[PDB]
């Protein structure tokens, strides 16, 4: 029984992402109150998006959501830093997307077969970012991050985890 | 190049099918044959195929809403005539190429059948193809990569390089 509290005003997404993405993985619960952090000896916590994250990809290696090469480990992390710097707060927002609409062009996943924690990390920032909100209301987005975004927002855990938490 | 008959050889492991079947074929257009255990003679690429999706219980594979079904079906009918081609595959590479821009599968979001036989009916074509017009075609590059390392899908087929980003 690992335990994650979630930030009940301003869930992370993305964290969740991998909990539903790992239920059937190891035994996990979601509790809410408090802030963001989750518990897995209790003595060691982690306690930041991204430590959550490696964490649950990490243990429930059942789950593919780490990847299969040590390139494809890399990558991943990789894919946590630029969500966590370039995608955290807007600076050069316009070069910061154009390297995301420019390598997911022939990459259906960030991860090149499968979802990956790539996807759940910068789907989930994306979301939370309203400069890139903007690009959406006035139709002007990159077209390979709009089917990249819409493909992953379609499917199942995704669904699940938008309306919980909306 | 690659005959109907050798096409649903390949699609029976595909679907995960342990089962193979002998089959025939007709005439010049060497339309591919079922000589069948339900029914009468099942004929043509994409009927005995349908046939072999739900033989592997994976009726999905067809669509599920009555919408995701008439676009299965429109790429099974393009698939057998303009596909199965001489003078020019660019206009086609240049059509899929803009409907594929918002897409990530031929049905909007999901893994249908019209993947796999379209996948399997441009391989020989996305082969012949240069480095400088995998750029030009674009979406095509990435549908296709996608579709060969989908599990199961390309058996035997050859890789086709796709440079990543």
């Amino acid at each position: 029984t690992l335990s994650l509290t979630v930030n009940s005003g301003d869930p992370p997404l993305g964290a969740l992402l991998a909990v539903e993405h790992v239920k059937d993985d190891v035994s996990i619960s979601v509790e809410e109150g408090k802030e963001n952090i989750l518990h897995v000896s209790e003595n060691v916590i982690f306690t930041d998006v991204n430590s959550i994250l490696r964490y649950l990809a990490r243990v429930a290696t059942t789950a593919g959501l780490y990847g299969s090469n040590l390139m494809e480990h890399t990558e991943i992390d990789h894919w946590l830093e630029f969500s966590a710097t370039k995608l955290s707060s807007s600076d050069s927002f316009t070069s910061t997307i154009n390297e995301l609409n420019h390598s997911l062009s022939l990459r259906t996943y960030l991860v090149g077969n499968s979802l990956s924690l790539a996807d759940l990390s910068v789907w989930a920032t994306l979301k939370g970012n309203a400069a890139w909100q903007e690009q959406l209301k006035q139709k002007k987005a990159p077209v390979h991050v709009k089917r990249w975004f819409g493909f992953l927002e379609a499917q199942q855990a995704f669904q699940s985890v938008g309306t919980k938490w909306d | 190049h690659m005959a109907a008959a050798a096409e649903l050889s390949l699609l029976e492991k595909s679907l995960g099918l342990s089962k193979g079947n002998k089959y025939s074929a007709q005439g010049e257009r060497q339309i591919p044959v079922l000589q069948t255990n339900n029914g009468p003679s099942l004929t043509g690429l994409t009927t005995i195929a349908a046939h072999l999706v739900k033989q592997a219980n994976k009726e999905y594979l067809l669509g599920s809403t009555a919408e995701e079904k008439a676009i299965v079906q429109q790429w099974l009918e393009y698939r057998v005539t303009q596909v199965d081609s001489k003078n020019d595959i660019h206009t086609l590479l240049k059509d899929l190429n803009s409907y594929l821009e918002d897409k990530v599968y031929l049905t909007g979001y999901n893994f249908t059948l019209a993947d796999i036989l379209l996948y399997y009916g441009l391989h020989r074509f996305i082969v012949d193809l240069t480095v400088q017009e995998k750029e030009k075609y674009l979406n095509v590059s990435r549908w296709f990569c996608h579709i060969q390392h989908y599990p199961g899908i390309r058996q035997h087929l050859s890789s086709v390089v796709f440079i990543k980003n």
